[PDB]
């Protein structure tokens, strides 16, 4: 279920904002200056969503690596 | 900008020259008026209702 949530809210958040900057004219392009936007967009939407909730996790582990 | 136009002394005629006087000197301006009246189309509603957004 978890998976599948985050696959369907995923697809939605990206899609929505295309669109909308699609409609003003100013569509997206492909470029080194205007990619790493996608990167709010999707932490935007479902990621901030389930740590808040308290699905994902996060922290530092022992491995040594960040969740 | 208002414009002063004076002649030369070639272009004064011989007759005037033996008159003794200028002719021909011109001036331009405009006027700049007032106002009368001023009319208005006001509109009362219960609430209010093309996004381009491109620079035209």
């Amino acid at each position: 279920r978890f998976s599948h949530w985050v696959k369907f809210r995923m697809e939605e958040s990206v899609f929505a904002y295309m669109k909308r900057r699609s409609d003003m004219g100013l569509s997206m392009k492909m470029s080194d200056e205007d990619l790493p936007v996608l990167k709010s967009v999707l932490m935007n939407n479902p990621i901030n969503i389930g740590i808040r909730n308290g699905g994902i996790l996060t922290g530092y582990d022992t491995n040594k690596v960040s969740y | 900008d208002p414009t002063i136009i004076i002649p030369k002394r070639a272009n004064i005629p011989t007759n005037d020259l033996a008159a003794r006087i200028l002719r021909d000197v011109k001036v331009e301006l405009v006027y700049n008026n007032s106002l009368h009246y001023v009319k208005i189309r006001a509109s009362v509603v219960l609430d209010r209702p093309s996004t381009n957004a491109q620079t035209p």
